[PDB]
């Protein structure tokens, strides 16, 4: 939030943006948090062309 | 039917021969009748020389169609 004119708070938009140390340190921690993705086969097979697909349209 | 013996024997025996050499074996008393024989084996010859000579994606989704029948 920021204040402009009256004067109350305009909202912004916000990210999360890692610098370099960042991205090395946010990394080394949630290394393990990292998940199983117990379905099966053809389940992850699928996920992935529907990846390929999304990147072809991007 | 022996000689063809030595010749299927000796196509992979080993590439290499002088012609004297193919006369040795194959019990000619010929020169000429060894490119007579090596030409119907079809052995090119070289100056009394002759010589005897899928992706892996793939692969993967064929071991999965292949688990999941």
């Amino acid at each position: 939030y920021v204040a402009i004119e009256e004067k109350t708070f305009l909202h912004l938009p916000c990210t999360i943006e890692a610098e370099e140390a960042e991205e090395i340190g946010v990394e080394h921690l949630l290394r393990d948090v990292r998940d199983q993705a117990a379905g099966g086969l053809s389940i992850r097979l699928t996920n992935q062309l529907k990846s390929l697909k999304g990147l072809q349209s991007k | 039917a022996i000689r063809d013996e030595i010749a299927k024997n000796t196509e992979l025996s080993y590439d290499f021969l002088p012609l004297s050499n193919i006369k040795a074996l194959l019990f000619f008393n010929n020169e000429k009748e060894t490119e007579k024989f090596a030409l119907e084996r079809n052995w090119p010859i070289v100056n009394s020389k002759v010589y005897f000579n899928t992706n892996i994606i793939e692969k993967a989704m064929d071991y999965a169609i292949s688990i999941e029948n």
